[PDB]
């Protein structure tokens, strides 16, 4: 369930790379 | 650029460094024609005996035979390459010494 | 005869799309440039128009 | 500028691992996700090669192109056959 | 040979292609080394 | 050489495993083996005599003493 | 400002792994492809954009569309004037190579390329020709015309 | 499928009357 | 790649013409006046394995002149790997 | 007193075989 | 163009008189270049085939000044497109320098 | 921008087009074509425009309307973008692409995507059926056309349009590689539809054969595509084989050689053959046309980029 | 020259491909089934490339056209492909059955084994970075596709497909690791990325690209040669498929992808800081091994699984970089690929049971006997057992293992194959004497698996009694590294 719990994490991940 | 320079090389006395073809070819020793000869039989049967049974013999010995020419060819063409060469025991130097 | 003149008609009035189509991309290019457009125009020629652009000052 | 063109392109290919981690299920998803991981490391391999200036790595991606097409040639082929009838 | 011949009239088109590139796979094959001079 | 014996062994078991009985012609042709067996000694000989030129190379790689 | 416009190819990627629509798969896919071939054209490598262009999205991206419609899933530069005067066109200097220099590594996709061909000869046949149109094989000599059942 | 497929290929054009050209 | 912006700004303003396009006919007259083909999967992967080797023939098209003899021949082998390619279709019959 | 072709092309060249092979194994 | 500004059009229209004269000064500018790419290292052979360059060019605006001034007009029209007019290229080449 | 200067005349030119074609075809048949609603029929191309803007829906069905509402917007933004790269004279292509050719090759890759997706959107099993096979041959006489193009290719140094018709003042590529004019025009014919190859194309399997939802708008901008995409692969087989804009070089006094007239001359050559062949030859049935698109016009370009690569290597043409 | 057992074995397939499509699709041959006819001269194409190889042994090296473009060929390169061949050729050979027997006109499944021979033929000789991923990807899809090949039964078909994707995500892993290092070293040649990557010391030198890299590099072929934490299909891959495919991608392509792992991994980048990895994979590959041996039933399930810790037990002489280490991890493959082509032909004499485990497996003490006696040598030598060839191969390991000073490596090893000879005997003594368990009765095996079984039998049980040759050669391979 994390796997899929981990939408949020990869999804903010790609948002704080674009960040920079 | 190409060269035919090699590793390991030379551990025999070349005769002709790089050979052409059609002298390398033309250099066959009697037991090249005599192994080029024996792959190619053996490439034939296996090539016939195989296609007995879908009752291909005829064309299944004709490309046994082809691969056998191919191969007894190109194994021929390593060891008279090998000989002219210096890589292989080379006793073909006569050959230069005469002509 | 000159029968076919009727059915050549609107293969001109195609013709002269294609005309169109060619000199109105061309003299709009060289409208908002003042020479015609270069076709072989490679990275030397970029960078020759950059020095020549400032060359000019 | 080059880590903005491969951290870019790391990242599709970490998309590309993680749909196969997930979609362990579904195979269609797998064998796209297969072919983007083939394609951020192959996007990876031009952006190398302009950033080196060598040409190798636009050789080498060229022929990942042509392997990975391939790949998925055989791949989907593979996959209308699972889905036997 | 009569096997050939019944190849060139019921398949023109791949008995006119190896030889319509046979001119291709021969010319450099034989006819550039003889253009040694 | 032993090769005679084992090819008659590998032709026999070979024969014991397919559950056909211990007989026929290609028990001679188990000298083939022994042909094989002389060939895989002179391979040996051949070899180590290839592998001590390597470990002489090797002897004055590694920094030769040094 | 086309240049951080990847971010888009960034979110299509992330949807076909998340997303049970094979249609938005399939459509986020080729945006996945027409971006990527965006950025390689940012990056002057030309020929590949064309190429990801032609071999994804004609090609294998038009199979995935297949297994979707049929078979539902449900300043200071100092530019060096030298080198420019003879300007050589990607497709110049990927031959100048792969043809050539590199021509084993160019000869084993080949090999790629025909087992390719020979899988999707032999996997998707699919007994519709001599694989299996032979015959049914059915011989009379050996039958017993069902006098005895 | 395994279904006969249209062989274009077929003997020679020869306008074939009937046996009543000249004397019936 | 500079020539490129003429078909990027190409791809917007056809997008606007073929939307009026299509909304020309809109605003005028108001109120008042087979299980599976896989041949087509056979013909699609084989496509795709000859845009391949078309994909590999454009630069040995245009890169002709320096690859003297030597280009030309590994091409032809290529080729020729390709002719036994497309011959063992030809004859398996997926041409069809 | 005869035979049928692609069998004794086999046989002559099971014969070439092993006359090839034994001046083979002789040299 | 104007005064000999050595634009691009100018530049390459006199190119192949920048080969008959100053292949001396361009010939040692690519030997230095070759010998180490430091634009510094030579900046006197710059200055050097710079300055019988820039005086090539008030040579050639100087005699035929009008033909030299066609010329480069088809080669700022044309972008340095030799073959475009082949007409301006002799007329200038033949009045005075060939 | 001045694309509207290479849309819009081509926008008539498909509109006249289809006049072109009823009115060639007619006059083969022994029949004037249309004649009574212009002088010589020149305003029935917007008279037929002007009754489909006027034509009252079947069905309003604006709801689906980003499915198959811009699928025929794909497929026409791909017949016209790949005009682009199309020269009509020395220094009038709108952009000189250096790899120009391939972008051709890509632009019918796409195409593929708006016959396949317009062609689904269409929930008509036969009619998708009928898009599907329609794509296929599309996308078998698209290899043969490819290595046309690496034969002409070769031929030519590099993929630049503007270079394939600026390598030809010599001679066209027609008059050597005749052969290759032969297959390029009967695969342009079978890659577009309309050709001897158009059973897809067949009179009514045609119309049922695209899309469920005409409204009028879909029916012309499919046949507006069909005869750009036609006066594309026509303004194809001027570039590369026929000198694409240069005359016979004879340099006439009552000739003053402009280019863009004479790559118009030579499109409307290849326009009239378009007609003249769709009008004197029987289809191909679509189960003989694919054995034509593998099993005879491959073999024989293979052969032609072996032919073509061969007689320039041993002498150094190249 | 020097591509000769190359340029034959690609003629001889297509020479084969071209004859097998002409005759299968033959109305004059009534459509006969080209299967072992283009075999016999498939396994002979093998067999003259082997003759090929073997002889131009000065001969492979023979250009320098290929050295700093395309491959190098060696006497590494050189012993580990007339391995290669020789390990082909025992594979095609125990198919023969499978052909005839089995309703398989499929011909192409033997011109495809020979192109995927090639391309294992272009890998032992791989050395550069792109050469290695092209003929890794030509062999691995010439396996995908013939993994995929029995079309009636859907079990083999989703095998297969499994096989595909797993094949092709190692590939996108090891290809990544390739962009990382050709990306961080701007070069792809092992021949150049040696001389960058002396002195790297990821762990005290911070390269974090070459170290990703290497890393993914390091991940893909664990994942190809199959090792335990990546893993991950491999057993329903080797069950689902068809027994002979199964025998070819579980012997030949570890063989190569070793080879290959040998070059970059001990050549294109040697230190202490990637074997740690490959320490760790070694640990859990014998553990995995191990227990999963224990736990499985499903006889092609067992060997899977049995073959996965194997390789682990490969890996650690990979595991320290010793010219003693990498010469036990090539005693490893040879008596690892010789008793598997011996499990893999035993397993395919049985052909009358469907999917069927070790307790259908029972009765061959009765039925067979002399074949339960070579399966219970093949079962002893994985075990291990002091008298036999396997043991040999573990315990030269372990001796590596011990003499570079990694004896936690060792005694992991130690306790995994005493619990694989634990396992094993209790399997022979259940197969022999109790379990006779419903008595399946078998087809006979052919002569071509009879010489195989018998001559690798053989080779097991007569190996301690003359070990000189393979330490010879395979230290001749670690000195050519
Ligand atoms: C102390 C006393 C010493 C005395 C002196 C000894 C001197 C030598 C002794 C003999 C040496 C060997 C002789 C030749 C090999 C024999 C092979 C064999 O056993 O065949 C079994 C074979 C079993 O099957 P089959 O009955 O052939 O029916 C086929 C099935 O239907 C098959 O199923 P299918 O219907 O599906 O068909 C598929 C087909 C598929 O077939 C294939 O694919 C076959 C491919 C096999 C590989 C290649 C074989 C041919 C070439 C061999 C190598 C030649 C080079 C040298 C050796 C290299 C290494 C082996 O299967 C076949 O069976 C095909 C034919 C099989 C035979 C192939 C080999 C024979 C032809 C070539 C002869 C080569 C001679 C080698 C000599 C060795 C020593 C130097 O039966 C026969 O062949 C019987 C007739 C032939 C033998 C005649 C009698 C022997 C003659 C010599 C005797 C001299 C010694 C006397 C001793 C006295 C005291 C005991
Ligand atoms: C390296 C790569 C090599 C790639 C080339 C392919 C190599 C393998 C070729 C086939 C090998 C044998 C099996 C096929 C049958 C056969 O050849 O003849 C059977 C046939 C069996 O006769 P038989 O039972 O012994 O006695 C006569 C009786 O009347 C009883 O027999 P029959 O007279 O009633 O005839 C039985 C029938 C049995 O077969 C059938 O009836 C089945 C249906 C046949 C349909 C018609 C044949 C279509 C083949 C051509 C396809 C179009 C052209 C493709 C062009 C590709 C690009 C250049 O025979 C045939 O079909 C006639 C021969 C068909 C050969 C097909 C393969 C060769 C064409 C493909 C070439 C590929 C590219 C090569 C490029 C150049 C470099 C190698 O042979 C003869 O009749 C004797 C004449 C043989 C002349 C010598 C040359 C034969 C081989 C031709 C290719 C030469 C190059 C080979 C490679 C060399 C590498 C160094
Ligand atoms: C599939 C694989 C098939 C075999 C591929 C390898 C064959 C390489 C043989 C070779 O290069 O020999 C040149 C060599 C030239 O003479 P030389 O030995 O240097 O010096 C003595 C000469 O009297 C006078 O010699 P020269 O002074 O004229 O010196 C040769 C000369 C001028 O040479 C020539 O003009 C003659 C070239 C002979 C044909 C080589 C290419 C054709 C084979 C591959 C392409 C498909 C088949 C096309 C068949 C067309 C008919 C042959 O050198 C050049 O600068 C031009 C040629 C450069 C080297 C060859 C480039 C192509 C080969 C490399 C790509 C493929 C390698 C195999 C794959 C490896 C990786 C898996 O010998 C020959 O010309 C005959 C060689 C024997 C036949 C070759 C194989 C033919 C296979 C046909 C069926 C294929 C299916
Ligand atoms: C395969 O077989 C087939 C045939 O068989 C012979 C056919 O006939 C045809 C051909 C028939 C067709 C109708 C195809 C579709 C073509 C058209 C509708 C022509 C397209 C024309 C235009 C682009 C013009 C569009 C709009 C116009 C002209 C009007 C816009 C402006 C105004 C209303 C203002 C007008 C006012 C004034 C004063 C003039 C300005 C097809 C398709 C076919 O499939
Ligand atoms: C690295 C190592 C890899 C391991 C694998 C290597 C093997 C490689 C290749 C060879 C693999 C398998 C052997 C194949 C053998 C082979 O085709 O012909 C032999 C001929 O001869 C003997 O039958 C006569 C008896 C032969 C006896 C040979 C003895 C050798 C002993 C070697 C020493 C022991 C091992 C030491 C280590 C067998 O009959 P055959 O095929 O001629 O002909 C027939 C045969 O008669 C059959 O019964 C059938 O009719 C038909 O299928 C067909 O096979
Ligand atoms: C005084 C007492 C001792 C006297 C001497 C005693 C022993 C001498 C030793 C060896 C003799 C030679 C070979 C040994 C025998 C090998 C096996 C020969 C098998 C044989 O007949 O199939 C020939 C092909 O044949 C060769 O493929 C080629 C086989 C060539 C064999 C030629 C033999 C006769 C010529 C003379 C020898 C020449 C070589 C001389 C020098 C070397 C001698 C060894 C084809 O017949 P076929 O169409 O009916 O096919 C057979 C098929 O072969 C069988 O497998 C099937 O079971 C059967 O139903 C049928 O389909």
């Amino acid at each position: 369930g994390f796997v899929y719990h981990y939408a949020f994490a990869m999804l903010l991940g790609l948002t704080l790379f674009v960040t920079f | 650029n190409t060269d035919i320079t090699a590793l390991e090389k030379a551990q025999y006395p070349v005769v002709d460094r790089n050979p052409a073809f059609t002298k390398v070819v033309g250099n066959f020793s009697t037991l090249d024609y005599l192994r080029f000869s024996t792959i190619t039989g053996i490439s034939v049967t296996v090539g016939y005996l195989s296609g007995i049974k879908p009752g291909i013999k005829g064309p299944s010995m004709v490309t046994g035979g082809l691969i056998g020419l191919m191969g007894g060819f190109m194994y021929a063409y390593q060891n008279s390459a090998g000989r002219l060469m210096g890589f292989f025991p080379n006793d073909g130097e006569v050959a230069s010494y005469q002509k | 005869s000159l029968v076919w003149l009727e059915a050549m008609l609107p293969l001109g009035i195609i013709g002269g799309m294609l005309c169109i189509m060619g000199n109105s991309q061309y003299y709009i290019h060289k409208a908002y440039h003042g020479r015609p457009k270069h076709i072989g125009h490679d990275e030397w020629d970029v960078a020759m128009e950059r020095r020549d652009k400032k060359v000019v000052e | 500028d080059l880590i903005k063109y491969f951290t870019f392109s790391m990242i599709i290919f970490i998309l590309g691992i993680w749909g196969i981690l997930l979609n362990r299920r579904n195979i269609l998803i797998m064998l796209m996700s297969i072919e983007l991981m083939l394609l951020a490391v192959n996007s990876n391999f031009l952006v190398f090669s302009v950033s080196l200036d060598d040409m190798m790595g636009q050789v080498f991606a060229l022929l990942v192109l042509t392997v990975a097409a391939a790949e998925s040639a055989i791949g989907l082929a593979i996959f209308v056959i699972t889905f036997r009838v | 040979m009569e096997k050939l011949r019944m190849f060139v009239a019921q398949e023109p088109v791949v008995a006119a292609s190896c030889l319509i590139g046979g001119v291709g796979l021969f010319l450099p094959a034989v006819v550039r080394p003889i253009l040694d001079s | 050489m032993v090769g005679a014996l084992l090819g008659l062994g590998t032709q026999m078991y070979s024969n014991a495993l397919r559950k056909l009985p211990y007989m026929r012609h290609p028990w001679e042709h188990v000298v083939g083996m022994g042909l094989g067996a002389v060939f895989a000694n002179q391979l040996v000989k051949w070899d180590v005599k290839l592998k001590e030129d390597l470990d002489v190379m090797l002897a004055k790689a590694r920094a030769a003493n040094e | 400002i086309l240049s951080v416009l990847s971010s888009l190819a960034l979110v299509s990627g992330l949807m076909v792994v998340r997303a049970k629509n094979p249609v938005h798969s399939v459509l986020f896919f080729i945006l996945v492809f027409c971006d990527t071939s965006g950025l390689l054209l940012l990056l002057g490598l030309d020929f590949f954009a064309m190429i990801f262009l032609v071999v994804y999205i004609g090609a294998i991206a038009v199979l995935f569309l297949f297994v979707v419609m049929m078979f539902h899933i449900q300043s200071l530069r100092y530019t060096v004037y030298a080198g420019k005067v003879r300007s050589w066109t990607n497709l110049e200097t990927l031959g100048n190579l792969l043809y050539t220099y590199y021509f084993v590594w160019f000869l084993v996709p080949s090999l790629i390329l025909l087992v390719a061909m020979i899988g999707a000869i032999v996997l998707t046949m699919h007994r519709t020709t001599k694989v299996k149109r032979q015959d049914v094989f059915r011989r009379n000599a050996i039958d017993f015309r069902r006098t005895i059942m | 499928a395994a279904a006969a497929a249209a062989a274009a290929a077929a003997a020679a054009a020869a306008a074939a009357a009937a046996a009543a050209a000249a004397a019936a | 790649m500079l020539e490129f912006a003429p078909i990027f700004i190409y791809l917007v303003i056809s997008l606007l013409v073929s939307l009026i396009l299509l909304g020309v006919p809109f605003l005028f007259a108001s109120n008042s006046s087979s299980r599976f083909d896989i041949r087509f999967y056979l013909v699609s992967i084989l496509f795709l394995i000859f845009d391949l080797e078309v994909t590999f023939f454009f630069p040995w098209a245009v890169s002709l002149n320096k690859i003297d003899l030597f280009g030309f021949w590994s091409m032809m082998a290529f080729l020729f790997i390709l002719t036994i390619g497309f011959l063992y279709e030809w004859k398996r019959g997926a041409l069809d | 007193v005869s035979e049928d072709k692609n069998r004794n092309y086999a046989v002559v060249a099971g014969v070439v075989a092993i006359v090839g092979s034994i001046g083979w194994y002789l040299k | 163009t104007g005064n000999p500004i050595p634009t691009s059009a100018v530049l390459t229209a006199s190119a192949k008189h920048i080969g008959m004269r100053c292949m001396p000064e361009n010939v040692a500018f690519l030997k230095c270049k070759k010998n180490d790419p430091n634009p510094e290292k030579c900046l006197d052979k710059g200055r050097d085939v710079t300055r019988c360059v820039l005086g090539l060019l008030k040579d050639l605006h100087q005699k035929c000044q009008k033909e030299m001034d066609d010329y480069v007009g088809c080669m700022y029209y044309y972008t340095n497109e030799f073959d475009l007019c082949r007409k301006e290229q002799e007329a200038f080449e033949k009045v005075c320098p060939l | 921008a001045e694309i509207l200067g290479i849309i819009l005349p081509l926008l008539l030119g498909v509109a006249f087009l289809v006049l072109a074609e009823r009115k060639v075809m007619a006059f083969v048949q022994r029949r004037k074509g249309p004649d009574v609603v212009g002088s010589f029929g020149l305003l029935q191309p917007l008279a037929d425009g002007l009754k489909l803007i006027l034509k009252e829906p079947i069905s309003p069905s604006s709801a689906n309307f980003f499915l198959f509402r811009m699928a025929p917007v794909a497929t026409f933004m791909l017949s016209l973008v790949a005009w682009a790269v199309v020269p009509f004279d020395y220094g009038m292509v709108l952009s000189d692409l250096n790899i120009g050719l391939l972008y051709l090759f890509a632009i019918s890759s796409l195409g593929v995507y708006g016959i396949i997706i317009a062609g689904w959107s269409s929930n008509s099993k036969y009619a998708f059926l009928g898009a599907l096979r329609s794509a296929a041959q599309m996308v078998s006489y698209e290899v043969s056309i490819g290595l046309i193009l690496i034969t002409v290719l070769i031929c030519v140094g590099s993929c630049n349009l503007s270079e394939i018709v600026m390598a030809q003042k010599q001679i066209w590529f027609g008059i050597p590689l005749f052969p290759v004019l032969v297959m390029f025009f009967i695969s342009c014919l079978a890659e577009t539809n309309r050709a001897p190859f158009d059973l897809p194309e067949a009179e009514a399997e045609l119309v049922a054969g695209y899309n469920v939802e005409y409204s009028s708008m879909g029916f012309a901008l499919f046949f507006l595509g069909e005869y750009a995409n036609m006066i594309l692969m026509s303004g194809l087989c001027t570039l590369f084989f026929l000198g694409g804009w240069l005359p016979i070089l004879d340099l006439p006094i009552f000739k003053k050689i402009p280019g863009s007239i004479w790559f118009s001359i030579k499109v409307l050559f290849f326009l009239f053959l378009y007609i003249w062949v769709r009008a004197a030859f029987p289809r191909y049935r679509y189960d003989q046309l694919m054995g034509l698109g593998w099993k005879v016009f491959l073999p024989l370009s293979l052969a032609w980029v072996v032919s073509v690569s061969g007689l320039l290597v041993t002498f150094q043409w190249l | 020259l020097a591509v000769f057992p190359e340029i034959f074995i690609i003629n001889a397939t297509f020479i084969l491909l071209i004859h097998g499509v002409v005759f299968s699709t033959s109305k004059k041959y009534d459509y006969p089934p080209l299967a072992s006819n283009v075999g016999w001269l498939g396994l002979l194409s093998v067999l003259i490339t082997l003759l090929l190889l073997a002889a131009g042994a000065p001969l492979l090296t023979i250009a320098h056209l290929f050295w700093n473009n395309l491959f190098r060929r060696d006497n590494f390169t050189y012993f580990c492909q007339i391995f290669l061949l020789l390990s082909t050729a025992g594979t095609i050979s125990m198919c023969f059955d499978f052909f005839d027997q089995e309703r398989f006109d499929a011909f192409e499944f033997i011109v495809l084994i020979l192109l995927s021979t090639c391309g294992m033929l272009f890998m032992i000789s791989a050395y550069d970075l792109i050469a290695m991923y092209l003929a890794i990807e030509l062999q691995s899809l010439c396996f995908y596709v013939i993994a995929a090949s029995k079309r009636k039964s859907e079990f083999s078909t989703e095998a297969g497909l499994k096989y595909l994707i797993l094949g092709a995500f190692s590939s996108g892993i090891l290809l990544f690791g390739c962009s990382m290092i050709y990306g961080s070293t701007g070069a792809t040649h092992f021949d150049q990325l040696a001389k960058i990557l002396t002195g790297y010391e990821i762990t005290g030198a911070r390269s974090s690209g070459i170290f990703m890299g290497i890393l993914f590099i390091a991940v893909g072929f664990l994942f190809k040669i199959t090792a335990v934490p990546f893993h991950m299909w491999a057993p329903d891959i080797y069950e689902g498929s068809p027994t002979p495919v199964t025998a070819f991608l579980s012997i030949a392509p570890k063989i190569s992808i070793f080879a290959n792992i040998l070059r970059v991994f001990i050549y294109g980048s040697y230190g202490a800081t990637l074997q740690q990895i490959f320490f760790f994979c070694s640990i859990a590959s014998m553990i995995l091994g191990a227990l999963a041996a224990m736990a499985q039933t499903k006889v092609k399930r067992l060997l899977a699984y049995s073959s996965i810790g194997h390789v682990g037990y490969i890996c650690i002489g990979f595991s320290c970089g010793t010219i003693e280490g990498i010469q036990s991890l090539l005693i490893g493959i040879f008596i690892y690929a010789l008793m598997t082509m011996d499990a893999f032909a035993i397993v395919l004499a049985l052909r009358q049971t469907r999917v069927k485990y070790i307790a259908d497996l029972g009765a061959l003490a009765k039925t067979n006997p002399i074949l339960a006696i070579t399966f219970s040598i093949t079962m002893f030598s994985y075990a291990g057992i002091p008298p036999l060839a396997g043991f040999c191969s573990k315990f030269y390991l372990f001796f590596a293992a011990l003499g570079c000073g990694a004896y936690f490596l060792a005694l992991v090893g130690v306790v995994t194959s005493v619990i694989g000879c634990f396992y094993y005997i209790r399997l022979v003594k259940r197969m022999f004497f109790d379990t006779p368990r419903t008595w399946i009765l078998y087809e006979p095996m052919d002569r071509n698996k009879s010489l195989l079984l018998a001559m690798t039998s053989f080779f097991i049980t007569l190996f301690l009694l003359y070990p000189s040759p393979l330490f010879s050669v395979t230290h001749q391979m670690a000195l050519s590294l």
